[PDB]
Parts: structure tokens; C-alpha cells; sequence
């Protein structure tokens, strides 16, 4: 059970910091809004 | 047999979310602002390719 928790901890860490290609969590959410159909300035 | 595209050779740059150009706010308009060292540029998220910033490349708000 500890090993599975280790895998999920790394998955969240990689999502929140990113091959890695690190990017701030703000510019990333702006990128997501583009996929939705909304404009980044929103 | 799947053929795929794999990026490589990452390089770091300083980035900003918005730019003025004259007491204003401009956004990348499906891009990202990158500071090479000489001036700011607009480029794709993959395959760094400097492009000079312009009114068309951005939308004002």
C-alpha cells in the first residue's frame, strides 16, 4: 500500500510542476483555458 | 507500427504572461513570451523558433 501511495504522490507532483519541461501553475492553467475555447486573458 | 514525434534538447528561458508595448496589455494569443537575452520573442510550445512580437501575433485587452 505504501508503494502505490508513492506512485500517486509522484503523479501529482509531476502534474503540479510540469521529458519534464517545467512551467509555472498559472501559465499552465491559461494554456488549459485555450483548449476549452476561452481566451487566456480571462 | 506506430510512428511518433519526440521533442528533445530543452533549453531554459525567462518568460512573462503579458506585455504592454505602450502602456497597455497584450497577451501571447496562442503562444508564449520568451526572453532570449537580446529581446523578447513569441514562439510555439514545441520546437523553439524565435518570432518578433507584433500586433497580429497578439490580442489586446
Amino acid at each position: 500500500d505504501d508503494m502505490i501511495a508513492a506512485y500517486t504522490a509522484a503523479l501529482v507532483s509531476g502534474t503540479a510542476t510540469a521529458a519534464a519541461l517545467q512551467i509555472p501553475f498559472a501559465m499552465q492553467m491559461a494554456y488549459r483555458f485555450n483548449g476549452i475555447g476561452v481566451t487566456q486573458n480571462v | 507500427l506506430h510512428v511518433t514525434y519526440v521533442p528533445s534538447q530543452e533549453r531554459n528561458f525567462t518568460t512573462a504572461p503579458a506585455i504592454c508595448h505602450e502602456g497597455k496589455a497584450y497577451f501571447p494569443r496562442e503562444g508564449v513570451f520568451v526572453f532570449n537575452g537580446t529581446s523578447w520573442f513569441i514562439t510555439q510550445r514545441n520546437f523553439f523558433s524565435p518570432q518578433i512580437i507584433t500586433t497580429d501575433n497578439t490580442f489586446v485587452s
